[PDB]
């Protein structure tokens, strides 16, 4: 996992490939082209491959292929099933070991890669009231996402645009850590009513 | 620029359907 960097351009994801990443080696970014489009950009035999990924708002593909609902359900299904991505030569491209883009923060309460699902079963099993965490949004990629145990579990959008973050065009924040840290201050409430308390962090193991 | 790989999608078999999992629903804020 970790395989998404929000903040790159194709140069700058061959640089990083040509001097962290092995043959192999991987990463899904932004299109720069065709704004709202993706990119994999692969390491393969010592130069970098770039691969257009197609948004349709309803799915994504590789303009063909099979389709996805989600950018890390195509990655994974492509991760898992050998030769599906091939060149016109018969050329195949491996995705093979993700390139680790940093965490945006340290703090235990980020869970990086960590599905809507997933996230409401742990908070269900081994959270409590005011329980919280912070995770990847699956249907956004770049975003981020409060999840928080009320019983209910809430997930709350937090957009990241110009590497500063917000919930529902509210307060800007320069970093993950000072938007948790005011919300936990000044816990946000729904519009159903339900107050957000950040009471304590659930942490990852 | 950047160039960007031809694929191939000829060969074998595709689904049609759109792969999805089950999702979550997000939350409207009081502003």
């Amino acid at each position: 996992r970790r395989w998404f960097h929000p903040n790159i351009t194709g140069v700058e994801a061959e640089n990083l490939l040509l001097t962290r990443g092995v043959d192999g080696s991987f990463l899904a970014r932004p299109s720069k082209s065709n704004p709202g489009d993706f990119t994999l950009s692969v390491r393969r035999n010592g130069a970098v491959t770039h691969i257009k990924i197609q948004n349709t708002g309803d799915y994504y593909d590789l303009y063909g292929g099979e389709k996805f609902a989600t950018l890390a359900e195509l990655v994974q299904y492509y991760m898992e099933h050998h030769g599906q991505l091939k060149e016109k030569n018969g050329d195949v491209i491996e995705l093979k070991y993700p390139l680790n883009c940093a965490d945006p923060t340290s703090e235990r309460w980020f869970h990086g890669h960590l599905s809507g699902k997933e996230a409401e079963k742990l908070l269900t099993e081994k959270g409590k009231h005011g329980s919280f965490l912070v995770r990847e949004s699956q249907s956004h990629p770049g975003d981020f996402v409060l999840s928080v145990r009320t019983s209910k579990v809430t997930h709350v959008m937090i957009r990241c645009q110009e590497l500063k973050y917000d919930v529902g065009g509210g307060e800007r924040f320069d970093s993950l850590t000072d938007l948790v840290e005011h919300y936990k201050k000044n816990p946000m409430v729904e519009t159903l009513g339900t107050v957000l308390q950040l009471k304590q962090p659930l942490n990852t193991t | 620029p950047v160039i960007y790989a031809q694929l191939d999608h000829s060969g074998g078999h595709h689904s049609d359907k759109i792969n999805k999992s089950e999702s979550v629903v997000y939350a409207d804020i009081r502003k």
